[PDB]
Formats: structure tokens, C-alpha cells, sequence
């Protein structure tokens, strides 16, 4: 997918969200 | 690995561990217990077998007891149980006593792996042969 | 010993071993123990073995007028006490390490490690050779590329960004 | 929008696009 | 040997593939 | 391209072959 398209979405994704979420994605792999 | 500290090596046999009679207050008197040489030692000892003898070190500082690091036995005991008589040189080269060959003695090279100057499996061979012929014993390799 | 022709012995085998040699180490031994054979010679029964020596032959004039054997720059390399360290068989690897992590144990001075040849010049012990197969330093090398250099910056920012 | 599900079917993003991605991901922050 | 480039902009093949291309880079091993 | 054959050019290759792909790895992304 377009590179713009991640980023938009892990900017902007909320952050009671997000916080909760680029979190989990290092809590998942490394 | 450092130097000099504390050990040093005067037992019989693993038969009869700790003996009063054979060494006693000589088995140690310089931070070793007379009495504690029986704990680490069959911690150990009678948890393989006990007969052959057992020499160690003695790393001694001020903490109460002693820690001995034991390793390997004697390849020169090693011909009561297994190889022949139950005493050794007696009458030297004087007449060919005794007799082993290539095929024995090397299972009992191959037990000190932990204890041997040779990388070389095949040069730790002659290490044990004198080992082997130190009271009159020929080679038939 | 012998004269003239036991000197050209040595050398044309210590040379031989720079010649056909996988590596080199040229390590000075002020105050030398036994233990220092006891050990690259430890260090060579589960891990080496004989495919190494180390004669001390800073002879100079005999382990130095013996490299024609092709090595120059080392003139300069005959400076005061040296134990020459050269390789046959293995890697050049694991050999380098050995002295680099003996000398920093005290274990005698180790001539600042001049350097030595296989690469040919100076003084400054670097890590090629040692981080062969371990190529999980490879494994490890890729950093995942598109998501453990992720897992880092563009998944950094949140756990330091709600400032 | 989604969160995991779109990580766990991203797992992509060619070193090309992810580095783009990391790098146009510091032209809006740090 | 030497198709460098070519062999690197395969970074599209996505994460998945790359811990199969390290997996199999050692597998069968510790 | 194929993983399975990305992967044989380079397994049991040799390692003076493999540093000079290691650092030229260290230029191009990150
Ligand atoms: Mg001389």
C-alpha cells in the first residue's frame, strides 16, 4: 500500500488509540 | 587459574573415604576440618563409585571450611583393578613382570578428557604408557 | 643448538608459516609465564590445537633476514621483544581475539599489538575475521530491515511522544 | 478504521517504502 | 554472487518472508 | 524472485564475499 496511507493512520489514529495501539505492535514482535 | 593458596593431595582410596588411622590430624591442619572431610568429598565420591584414589585441591582462605575442585585419579592405580596385581613395581626390570598391549588402557585414556596436555586424542596415547610402565611392564601395541 | 643452518631452519619454517600462513600476531612478552603456554595451548585443545605456534624468534636477524618470503613493512615490525604468532590451518579468526583478550587480562604486554601481515601494514587490531560463522551476526544484520528499524523510530514516538 | 488487522496484512512495506516510510515519517516529526 | 541491487530491492518481499529468509538462514539448528 | 534460491547464493558462500555485502547493506536502506 501507499506509504502516505500508513503514516496518516499511525499520526493520526487517535492516541487513546493510538497509544494503546503502536504499543501493542511492540508488544507483539522485537 | 591463579598460583599458590591452599591445596595439597595424601589419601589411599575411595573405598574407605575420611580414615582416621592413615592420615588423621594429617589430613589436613591449616584451615581443613578433620571431621567436614566427609561431606563434600561423598557429596560426590559415593555418588559414582568409591575404590580408586582421589587427590584434590585445597583453595583455603578464611571462611570456615575448605573448597576442593577434585578431577581425575591416578593412571598408576589404575593396574590393581584393572590390569593385574594388587601391588605394582615390587621387582622392576629385573624380568618382565607384567605385560599390557594397545587395546587396554584406552578407555582409561579416554576418561581424563578434562585432563590431558594434548589436544591431540592420538598424542595423550603415550602419556598413560609410561604411566603403564613404571614397575616393569611390557607393551604389546 | 647448530650454527648457520639451524638459524636458516627456523626461519625458513617460521617463514613458511608467514608464507603459507592464514594469519599473524606479533605480541611482545615482558614477564612471560608458563601459563601463557598454558594458555593458547589450552585455548587449543577444545577450540584450536597445533594448526598453531608462537616461537619466540624476535632472533630478528634470524625470523627477519628469513622473510623473503615477501614481508616487508616489517622492519619496522622487529622493534624490541616479540613472540611471532602465525597461522596454517582454520580461520585467521579466533586467533587475533586470543592474545587481544590475554594481554587485556594483564597476561604480559602485548607490543600495543603492532600489527602483523596477511593484510600488511601497522598497528590497530581491528575485528575482521573473528565475526565469521557466527553469521547470525547477519541474522541479526538484517535488523529485520522493514520492521526491526520500525520496531525502533516509527514505533518510538509513542512511547516518548504524549509529552 | 482499523488497527491490528491492517499491521498484521501491512507486514510489508518494502525496506524501499518502510525506510521512505521512516525517513517521510521524520518530515513531520523529530 | 554480486546481484546486489536486485537481490536487496527484494525487501518486497515484506517482513513474513525475511523471518522465513532468516529462519531458513540457520533452521534445523538451535 | 524466488526466496528459496536468495538464499542458496548465499548460505554456505564464503566470508570475505559476505562483509563487503554486510556494509554496502548499511548504506543503501536505513
Ligand atoms: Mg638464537
Amino acid at each position: 500500500s501507499i506509504t502516505k496511507d500508513q503514516i496518516i493512520e499511525a499520526v493520526a489514529a487517535m492516541s487513546v488509540m493510538d497509544v494503546v495501539e503502536l504499543i501493542s505492535a511492540m508488544e507483539e514482535k522485537f | 587459574a591463579k598460583k599458590v593458596q591452599a591445596y595439597v593431595k595424601l589419601q589411599v582410596a575411595a573405598g574407605m573415604a575420611n580414615p582416621s588411622p592413615p592420615v588423621g590430624p594429617a589430613l589436613g591442619q591449616q584451615g581443613v576440618n578433620i571431621m567436614e572431610f566427609c561431606k563434600a568429598f561423598n557429596a560426590k565420591t559415593d555418588s559414582i563409585e568409591k575404590g580408586l584414589p582421589i587427590p584434590v585441591v585445597i583453595t583455603v582462605y578464611a571462611d570456615r571450611s575448605f573448597t576442593f575442585v577434585t578431577k581425575t585419579p591416578p593412571a598408576a592405580v589404575l593396574l590393581k583393578k584393572a590390569a593385574g596385581i594388587k601391588s605394582g613395581s615390587g621387582k622392576p626390570n629385573k624380568d618382565k613382570v607384567g605385560k599390557i598391549s594397545r587395546a587396554q588402557l584406552q578407555e582409561i585414556a579416554q576418561t581424563k578428557a578434562a585432563d590431558m596436555t594434548g589436544a591431540d586424542i592420538e598424542a595423550m596415547t603415550r602419556s598413560i604408557e609410561g604411566t603403564a610402565r613404571s614397575m616393569g611392564l611390557v607393551v604389546e601395541d | 643448538m647448530a650454527l648457520n643452518l639451524q638459524d636458516k631452519q627456523a626461519i625458513v619454517a617460521e617463514v613458511s608459516e608467514v608464507a603459507k600462513g592464514a594469519l599473524s600476531a606479533v605480541v611482545a612478552d615482558s614477564r612471560g609465564v608458563t601459563v601463557d603456554k598454558m594458555t593458547e595451548l589450552r585455548k587449543a585443545g577444545r577450540e584450536a590445537g597445533v594448526y598453531m605456534r608462537v616461537v619466540r624468534n624476535t632472533l630478528l636477524r634470524r625470523a627477519v633476514e628469513g622473510t623473503p618470503f615477501e614481508c616487508l613493512k616489517d622492519a619496522f615490525v622487529g622493534p624490541t621483544l616479540i613472540a611471532y604468532s602465525m597461522e596454517h590451518p582454520g580461520a585467521a579468526a579466533r586467533l587475533f581475539k586470543e592474545f587481544a583478550k590475554a594481554n587485556a587480562k594483564f597476561e604480559v604486554k602485548a607490543a600495543a599489538f603492532e600489527g602483523e601481515l596477511i593484510p600488511a601494514s601497522q598497528i590497530d587490531r581491528l575485528a575482521t575475521l573473528p565475526t565469521y560463522e557466527e553469521a547470525i551476526a547477519r541474522l541479526m544484520a538484517t535488523m529485520k530491515e522493514a520492521s526491526a528499524g520500525k520496531l525502533v523510530r516509527t514505533l518510538a514516538a509513542v512511547r516518548d511522544a504524549k509529552e
